[PDB]
């Protein structure tokens, strides 16, 4: 009978039950969303958006709800930390319930379409064979995609009728949902410009409406219809998969590198922000500005918002995880409680020293302290007998400014080594490892997990494109080659043109 | 070691003590094993490509071969005509005995060398 | 079983073939030789000559560290040798 | 009989080297990828990007020459000849690593070209396109290792360089940094490549030792006619032999040759997925439970803990020279070392 | 050892669910003939 | 619990070998 | 004690190994190339510490 | 309304069962170490 | 510069010699 | 009646010509001293 | 406004058009001369 | 087959199966838009890549104001 | 709540195993 890997081919010529299957798939996807939201809501801690934001908690669908303007719970909290707000029906809970209701309704329609598969709508009026006019369907659906695309840009994102979208400053400190105006200039193609996202959906939606209209009214050329086998629903599958894998590579890339639609307050920082010391530069900027205007050292570092210090810490770098280190980032280094302050190391000569930061590539890294000109001045030695730079020999001390340890200094070498070991990770934080029984090993963030899933699905779908494309262009030989292929057709020189029987010599 | 991670330990320490990667007999080993996987996939793809139609769409092409049938189940001239054109004619076998001997010889010899 | 081109075995046993190719082949070999013996290949490709990997008292790689000043950086390095 | 159809005729003529429509993409890109590598391995240094000699001109041999990757400071620049970095200066382009992207990108489009050729020739000749399908595995490996992987990291610098020994260094980098041998997607890849070679050798051997006697000569190659209908070896005797030798044997010639396609293609695809994870440093580096026991219990030792010590040696000892843009300075005293050595 | 507690059920279902699927398909094949 | 799981899976593979060899689909000539 | 330095290496599932990390560990360097059948050991305990199964296998 | 004409029986022979069980069991033996971690 | 025509003369002479040796049969 | 210049001719010379030239340059390289 | 990199962009755009256009010009020429006989 | 009220209203939308415009139809025009879109995708790519640098287009987070 | 870890696998198998048993019997009844 059919092999196991072909059971769903029974739908190729059954538009009714094809629609039944697409409804069930859609039911399952929307059911998933609702179940995933309810699970995240039941485990989400909303009480510290600064040091325990959603992306430290393994949250995956919550930032997508927040990205388009759902920010509050019926329970009274919002993810921006405001309290006593009232979100109306489109809370996180209400969105979850909508998808679940939608799922159930799709399920019933799937039942109906499975039972009543023999609709005359699906029959060709001239032959009585079931047929789908794919070119015109493409125009209808394209027109609809254009209207929605347009509407989403023109009303939801602009705040003309809807809430806008998540925008933030460049350091992820003050994010909110805001209406965004379109950016019609060339900066609208800047991936980090939120206004281009608005201009895109408006302009692409008009192009989609126009193209849709063309495809409703103009029939495909005979040449193209035959080349692409446009009477064969499996060519749509072939090209649809290709478009779908192209899209998946794009969303993987923009999640990894960052763009206006992947803000760091919803997904966490990017690895590139650690590579270029992006937050550390800004932090040093603010301290210098404080110092030059007569703030003391203690004062300048105390002004550093903890939220910014937390970004300057490698625990939040998504390129520090493992494939099988599961769960939320908090299960690794713990739930962050407080910034301990900024460590400053000095040797016995009162020179300020600098801990060399761990690069993302290294699971472990030695502890090396340099001077402002990059010259090594102290380390933690492996072999002791010939050490020149031990903390003991160089009299290395650590002092803290800002944070929980502000104004304290340590001098006993094992404590100083202990903070130097933490200092390779960037800024130093107090963690609760007890509540989640954290094992102390870094995990990746939702930025990493999403990029990983989508890049992998993209590649796999490339193969599906190849397979279904091959099946469309070679349908006639799927079950084997012609058993009367005479050797004059595949032998050399019989024909002037390969395969063309009219070019015999 | 008779273990999975122990195998890896063995490989790493072998590389430090012998620089096996820079040794030509290992490189032939890689050529033997890469080449054998290549020719495995080619020969399998070429035969599968040229199966003679014996079944319908609803059934495994595999039921077109009956164990012990006398006639070949694929068209080696169609395979040769495909592969000859993909490269050029004289880079493709028309003799099945030479082809299968070549399939035997390549990985066997490359693994002799790596051993 | 042929596609019309002249057989190779026929071509390379022929006197005319070898009358042409005993000139062309050495001429190309000589040209490539001269590409190197003249020192031209160094200049076309930018490859350091044995004496111009380092300045005399220098033991630091002249490593390109800038994306958009890269071109200038290389040129700055080359000055350190002239 | 417009120009398109006249051109179709000319591209698809039966010649010593078939061209096809796909030849327009294939042949320039294949030749420029090939040309670039021979050019760079003969004449072009890696001094300014890596601190490495890497051409015959500079003294390297076949095993040590490479077209090396661009400097880490180039990021993922396309490094187009006419782009903001080289600004059209051919010489500079070569010293900045432009031949790496040149080779990688043309090679990529050439690989597309070759797979389209497989489709094109298969359609004209009338065979099924399984050889094209099989070629998706090499494509996945190439794009995942040469393109996706370095796009997940800081720059093209960490892709492989096109060179024998430079690839060896890639192998060792992945052991030391990613513990790649511990990755089950690599293990499935190994089983597929080594399974492929097994199947290749054992099928070739079986056929050659179950031949029918079809002429009188001591050399059995002559006794095959490429248009004979009859099988040339006995599937029945081969099946009995392996049944009694190994317990199971093939009985279906179609499944057999499909399986030979399936094993190495799947293995390569599986290894490709593992590499995609390593683009993000999503490794299978550790076993958490072993680390918790080992931290608390200094008498607990496995081959797993022994290999991580090796990895730690690899990183500390190779990183300064392999990542020169980081200016790692590791004093003698910080280097991890066992006794005496 | 301090192993992941859901590893067990992950493993049991990874074995059980696909294996059962094949067994269903095989048994109803055998009772066609 | 992890030890029992590894040995259980290993043991099922051995059982399967027994069935695959001795209770195979017998190959029949045509 | 694979390397003969009284530094025993745990290879088996019951002693903390998984499928990937487990091994039957090579016999002791103290033995070198010497033949180490069971009956040359004072006891099975000795044979086990010194790696005798690896030789049998 | 007639019975749907597009239905087909589905089959899995004994060898395919053996191959499929072997794949799943080996896959399980390989990944279980990583699930327990 | 001068090294370019030195590198180039055997090439062009080779093409010259080959052009004038094959020219009768190429016209056919 | 055999043509001289063909696609084959071009493909051959396209590889053969730079190969000999490169062989010449590499041979010159063996006499380079530091 | 019109930056160097945008000037280079157009340079690469034109270079490529030349290459594709020269190549198709030649393939159309040859195909016209050396037809197949039917 | 089964007639329904909604089927009858949608019926004309699924009634031209197989209808083609003759020959090449609008293929030349389609190829013009394919070319335009390629260049457009190039620009988008080379901007994101910092191969194409445009005035007042800071491809950085610091373009968030 | 501090429930029994093995409760989940016990409940999962209690359902899975006997259910699968019935499904196998039912499906092979229909296909004859
Ligand atoms: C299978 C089919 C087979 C056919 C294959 C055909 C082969 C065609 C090859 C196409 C060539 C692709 C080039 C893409 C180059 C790239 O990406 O270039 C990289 C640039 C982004 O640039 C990088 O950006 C990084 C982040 O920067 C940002 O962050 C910094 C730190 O904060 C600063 O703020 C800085 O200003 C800001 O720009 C660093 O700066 C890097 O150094 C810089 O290179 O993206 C861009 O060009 C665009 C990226 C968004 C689009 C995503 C493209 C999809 C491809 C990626 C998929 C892999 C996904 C990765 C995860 C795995
Ligand atoms: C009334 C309809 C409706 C609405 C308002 C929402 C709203 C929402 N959904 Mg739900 N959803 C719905 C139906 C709906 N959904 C259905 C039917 C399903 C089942 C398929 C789901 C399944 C679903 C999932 C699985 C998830 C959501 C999520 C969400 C949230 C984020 C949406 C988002 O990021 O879009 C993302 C937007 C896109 C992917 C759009 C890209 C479309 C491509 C690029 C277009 C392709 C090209 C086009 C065809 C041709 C070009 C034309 C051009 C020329 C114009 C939001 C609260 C997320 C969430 O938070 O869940 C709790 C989530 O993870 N939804
Ligand atoms: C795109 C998909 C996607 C992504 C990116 C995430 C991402 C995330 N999820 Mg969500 N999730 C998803 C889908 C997704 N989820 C779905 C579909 C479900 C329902 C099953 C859930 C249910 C869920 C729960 C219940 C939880 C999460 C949690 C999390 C977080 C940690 C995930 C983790 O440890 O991964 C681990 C990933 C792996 C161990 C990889 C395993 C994949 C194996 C290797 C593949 C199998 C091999 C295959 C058989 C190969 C052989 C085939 C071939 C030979 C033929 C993270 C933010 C957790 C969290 O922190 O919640 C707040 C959490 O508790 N997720
Ligand atoms: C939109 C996506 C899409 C759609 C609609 C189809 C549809 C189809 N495919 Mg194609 N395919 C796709 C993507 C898609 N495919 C991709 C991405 C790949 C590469 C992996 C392939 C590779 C492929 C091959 C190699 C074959 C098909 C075949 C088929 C046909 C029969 C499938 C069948 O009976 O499965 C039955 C499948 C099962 C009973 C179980 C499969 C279970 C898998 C292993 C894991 C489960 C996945 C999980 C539950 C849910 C998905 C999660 C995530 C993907 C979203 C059917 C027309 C077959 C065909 O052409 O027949 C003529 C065939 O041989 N497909
Ligand atoms: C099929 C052939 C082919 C293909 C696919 C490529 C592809 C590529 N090459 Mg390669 N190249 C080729 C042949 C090819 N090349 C040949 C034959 C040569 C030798 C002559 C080279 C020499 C070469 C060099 C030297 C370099 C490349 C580079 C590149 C990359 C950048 C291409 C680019 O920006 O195009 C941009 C241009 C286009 C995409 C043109 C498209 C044409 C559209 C459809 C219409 C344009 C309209 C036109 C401009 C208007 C006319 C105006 C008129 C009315 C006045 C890319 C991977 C670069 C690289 O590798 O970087 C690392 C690089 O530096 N190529
Ligand atoms: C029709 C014509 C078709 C033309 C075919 C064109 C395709 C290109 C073929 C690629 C060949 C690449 C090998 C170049 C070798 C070379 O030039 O070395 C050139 C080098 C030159 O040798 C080095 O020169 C330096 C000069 O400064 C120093 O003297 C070095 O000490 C000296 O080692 O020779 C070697 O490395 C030793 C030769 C042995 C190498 C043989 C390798 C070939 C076999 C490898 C395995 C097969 C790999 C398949 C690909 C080949
Ligand atoms: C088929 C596959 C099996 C499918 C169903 C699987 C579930 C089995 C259903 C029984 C549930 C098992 C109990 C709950 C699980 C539990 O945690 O157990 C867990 C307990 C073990 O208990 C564990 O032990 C640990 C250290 O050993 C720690 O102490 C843990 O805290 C504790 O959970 O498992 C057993 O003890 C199994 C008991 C089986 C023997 C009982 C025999 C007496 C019953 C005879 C009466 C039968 C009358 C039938 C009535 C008609
Ligand atoms: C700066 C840009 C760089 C790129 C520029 C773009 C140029 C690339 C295109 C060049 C392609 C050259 C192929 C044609 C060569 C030629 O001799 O064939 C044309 C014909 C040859 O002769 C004929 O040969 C014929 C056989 S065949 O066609 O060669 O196969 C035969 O039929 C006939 O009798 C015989 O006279
Ligand atoms: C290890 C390899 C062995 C596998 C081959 C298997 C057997 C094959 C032959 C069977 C019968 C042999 C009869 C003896 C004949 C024999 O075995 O063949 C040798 C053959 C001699 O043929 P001629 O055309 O000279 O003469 C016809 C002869 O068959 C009559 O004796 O010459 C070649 O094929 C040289 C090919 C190099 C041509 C270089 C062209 C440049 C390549 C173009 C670019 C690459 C293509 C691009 C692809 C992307
Ligand atoms: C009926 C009805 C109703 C109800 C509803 C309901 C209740 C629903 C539900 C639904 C739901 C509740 C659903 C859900 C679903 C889920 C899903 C669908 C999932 C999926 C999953 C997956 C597929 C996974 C996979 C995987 C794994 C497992 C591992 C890892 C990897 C992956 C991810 C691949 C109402 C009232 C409305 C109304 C009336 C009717
Ligand atoms: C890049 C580039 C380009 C291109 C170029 C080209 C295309 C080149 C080519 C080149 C070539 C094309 C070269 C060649 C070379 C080769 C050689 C160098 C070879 C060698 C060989 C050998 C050495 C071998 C030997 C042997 C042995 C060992 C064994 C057996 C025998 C024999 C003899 C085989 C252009 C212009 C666009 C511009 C831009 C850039
Ligand atoms: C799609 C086909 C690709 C063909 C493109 C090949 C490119 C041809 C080489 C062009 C290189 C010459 C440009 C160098 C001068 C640029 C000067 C500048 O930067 O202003
Ligand atoms: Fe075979």
């Amino acid at each position: 009978g059919l092999p196991w890997y072909r059971v769903h081919t029974v739908l190729i010529n059954d538009p009714g039950r094809l629609i039944a299957a697409h409804l069930m798939h859609t039911a399952l996807v929307a059911g998933w969303a609702g179940s995933m939201a309810l699970y995240e809501l039941a485990t989400f801690d909303p009480s510290d958006p600064v040091l325990n934001p959603m992306w430290r908690q393994g949250m995956f669908v919550l930032p997508f709800m927040a990205r388009l303007g759902v920010t509050g719970s019926w329970s009274g909290w919002s993810i921006t930390g405001e309290t006593g707000i009232d979100p109306g029906f489109w809370s996180f809970e209400g969105v979850a319930l909508a998808h679940i209701v939608l799922s159930g309704l799709l399920f019933l329609a799937a039942c109906w379409h499975w039972v009543y598969w023999d609709l005359e709508l699906f029959r060709d009026p001239r032959t009585g064979e079931p047929a789908l006019d794919l070119p015109k369907m493409f125009g209808i659906h394209l027109f609809l995609a254009g209207l929605l695309c347009f509407g989403f840009g023109a009303f939801h994102l602009t705040g003309l009728f809807g809430p806008g979208m998540w925008v933030s400053d460049p350091y992820g400190l003050t994010g909110s949902v805001q209406p965004v105006a379109p950016e019609w200039g060339p900066d609208g193609f800047n991936p980090y410009n939120p206004g281009g996202v608005v201009a895109h959906h408006i302009a692409a939606g008009i192009v989609g409406i126009i193209a849709g209209l063309f495809h409703i009214l103009v029939r495909p050329p005979q040449r193209l219809y035959k080349a692409l086998r446009m009477g064969n629903i499996e060519t749509v599958l072939s090209s649809s998969i290709a478009a779908v894998f192209f899209a998946a590579f794009v969303v993987a890339g923009t999640m990894w590198y960052g763009s206006a639609t992947t803000p760091i307050e919803l997904f966490g920082p990017t690895r590139y922000q650690w590579d270029s010391s992006y937050f550390q530069q800004e932090i040093n900027r603010r301290v210098q500005a404080s110092l030059a205007s007569g703030a003391t050292l203690e004062e300048a570092w105390s002004a550093i918002p903890e939220k910014l210090a937390f970004y300057d810490y490698i625990g939040n770098n998504p390129a520090k995880g493992g494939l099988f280190r599961t769960g939320p980032m908090n299960k690794g280094d713990g739930i962050a409680q407080a910034w301990k302050g900024h460590a400053v190391f000095r040797n016995k000569e009162g020179e300020e020293l600098f801990v060399r930061r761990m690069p993302a590539f290294f699971e472990s890294f030695p502890v090396i302290l340099t001077d402002k000109n990059g010259v090594v001045k102290a380390d933690i030695p492996f072999r002791r007998a010939e050490s020149k730079y031990s903390f003991e020999q160089q009299g290395v001390t650590v002092s803290f400014y800002g944070g929980e340890l502000n104004g304290q200094t340590f001098t006993d070498p094992p404590t100083v080594k202990s903070y130097a070991r933490k200092a390779i990770f960037g800024e130093i934080f107090e963690f609760d490892t007890e509540t989640l029984n954290s094992d102390g090993i870094f995990r990746t963030s939702p930025r990493g997990w999403f990029t990983f899933a989508h890049a992998v699905f993209a590649l796999l779908f490339f193969f599906g494109h190849i397979w279904h494309g091959a099946r469309t262009l070679f349908r006639d030989v799927f079950s084997g080659i012609d058993p009367e292929l005479s050797p004059e057709q595949v032998e050399w020189g019989f024909y002037q043109k390969v395969g063309d029987v009219t070019t015999r010599r | 070691p008779l273990g999975i991670s122990g195998t890896f330990n063995f490989m790493i320490v072998f590389q430090a003590e012998h620089n096996i990667l820079m040794h030509p007999f290992h490189q032939l080993g890689v050529a033997g094993v890469f080449g054998g996987a290549l020719f495995c996939a080619m020969h399998g793809s070429l035969v599968t490509s040229s199966l003679i139609r014996e079944t319908t769409e609803t059934e495994s092409a595999n039921y077109g071969y009956k164990f012990g049938q006398e006639e070949e189940t694929y068209n080696i001239v169609a395979a040769h005509g495909y592969f000859g054109r993909l490269i050029f004619q004289y880079a493709s076998f028309n003799n099945s005995r030479s082809l299968h001997f070549f399939l035997a010889a390549w990985p066997v010899v490359g693994v002799w060398f790596t051993a | 079983g042929t596609t019309g081109e002249r057989p190779f075995s026929d071509i390379i046993t022929s006197v005319r073939y070898w009358v042409i190719h005993s000139i062309t082949i050495p001429a190309l070999f000589i040209a490539g030789w001269l590409f190197v013996s003249t020192g031209l290949a160094y200049d076309v490709f930018g490859t350091p000559r044995p004496d111009s990997y380092y300045a005399q008292e220098q033991r630091s790689i002249p490593l390109v560290t800038d994306r958009f000043e890269a071109k200038q950086q290389v040129e700055t390095f080359l000055e350190q040798l002239k | 009989r417009g120009w398109f159809d006249i051109l179709d005729d000319w591209l698809k003529r039966d010649r010593f080297v078939f061209v096809g429509w796909s030849g327009i993409l294939l042949f320039p890109c294949a030749y420029l990828a090939l040309g670039g590598w021979l050019t760079g391995t003969t004449f072009v240094t890696s001094w300014y990007t890596h601190g490495l000699a890497s051409s015959y001109l500079e003294g390297c041999n076949f095993l040590t020459v490479a077209v090396s990757t661009p400097a880490n400071s180039m990021g993922h620049s396309l490094l187009l000849l006419w782009g903001p970095e080289a600004q059209g200066d051919f010489t500079r382009w070569c010293q900045l690593g432009g031949l790496w992207t040149f080779i990688a990108l043309h090679g990529a489009f050439g690989l597309i070209g070759f797979m389209l050729r497989q489709f094109e020739i298969a359609r004209l000749v009338g065979v099924r396109p399984y050889n094209a399908i099989a070629f998706s595995a090499p494509i996945a490996v190439f794009v995942s290792v040469f393109l996706i992987y370095p796009l997940g990291q800081s720059s093209w610098f960490f892709a492989p360089s096109f060179g024998v020994a430079a690839i060896f260094r890639f192998l060792l980098f992945f052991q030391g940094f990613h513990n790649w041998t511990l990755n089950p997607f690599h293990m499935m890849g190994v089983a597929g490549v080594l399974g492929g070679a097994l199947l290749c050798a054992i099928h070739g051997a079986t056929v050659e030792n179950t031949l029918f006697q079809d002429g009188e000569g001591a050399s059995t190659f002559r006794a095959f006619n490429p248009t004979q209908a009859e099988e040339t070896y006995s599937m029945v005797t081969a099946n009995r032999f392996w049944s009694q030798i190994f317990g199971i044997a093939f009985s279906n010639k179609r499944w057999l040759h499909f399986f030979m396609l399936f094993v190495p293609v799947t293995g390569l695809w599986m290894s490709a997925i593992g590499v995609v994870g390593l683009a993000l440093n999503l490794r299978s580096y550790d076993f958490i439970s072993q680390e918790i026991r080992a931290a608390e219990d200094p008498e607990f030792e496995t081959f797993y803990t022994k290999n991580l010590l090796l990895n730690e040696g690899i990183r500390a000892w190779m990183a300064p020279q392999d990542q020169p843009h980081e200016n790692f300075v590791f004093p003698e005293e910080v280097l991890p070392r066992g006794n005496a050595l | 050892m301090e192993v992941n507690q859901l590893g067990l059920i992950a493993t049991a279902l990874f074995v059980l669910v696909p294996s059962v699927f094949l067994i269903i398909l095989y048994v109803q094949t055998e009772s066609q003939q | 619990m992890e030890t029992i799981t590894y040995v259980f899976i290993f043991a099922c593979i051995i059982a399967l070998f027994f069935f695959a060899i001795f209770f195979r689909e017998p190959p029949r000539i045509t | 004690d694979i390397d003969g330095i009284r530094e025993p290496v745990s290879g088996s599932l019951l002693y903390g190994n998984n499928i990937i990390t487990g091994a039957v560990v090579p016999s002791s360097n103290a033995i070198g190339l010497h033949f180490y059948p069971i009956w040359e050991a004072a006891s099975l305990d000795e044979w086990l510490y010194n790696g005798g199964p690896y030789q049998l296998i | 309304m007639e019975p749907n004409p597009n239905r087909q029986p589905v089959e899995l022979n004994r060898t395919s069962l053996y191959l499929g069980l072997l794949l799943i069991l080996v896959l399980a033996l390989l990944f279980s170490s990583y699930f327990f971690n | 510069d001068w090294r370019v025509l030195v590198v180039l003369l055997p090439v062009l002479l080779a093409a010259g010699w080959a052009v004038r040796n094959i020219l009768p049969y190429a016209v056919k | 009646s055999y043509p001289i210049f063909t696609v084959r001719w071009v493909a051959v010379h396209t590889l053969a010509v730079p190969t000999i030239f490169f062989l010449g340059a590499i041979a010159a390289m063996q006499f380079i001293q530091r | 406004t019109i930056t160097p990199s945008l000037k280079g962009f157009f340079i690469g755009l034109l270079s490529g058009a030349v290459v594709l256009g020269l190549t198709f010009a030649v393939l159309i020429a040859i195909s016209q001369i050396d037809k197949v006989q039917r | 087959a089964r007639r329904t009220w909604l089927g009858d209203i949608l019926r004309p939308l699924n009634s031209e199966y197989g209808k083609v415009a003759p020959g090449w139809g609008t293929t030349p025009l389609m190829a013009v838009f394919m070319g335009l879109f390629l260049v457009f995708l190039l620009i988008i790519l080379e901007i994101y890549n910092s191969t194409l640098i445009l005035d007042g287009v800071n491809v950085s987070w610091k373009a968030l104001g």
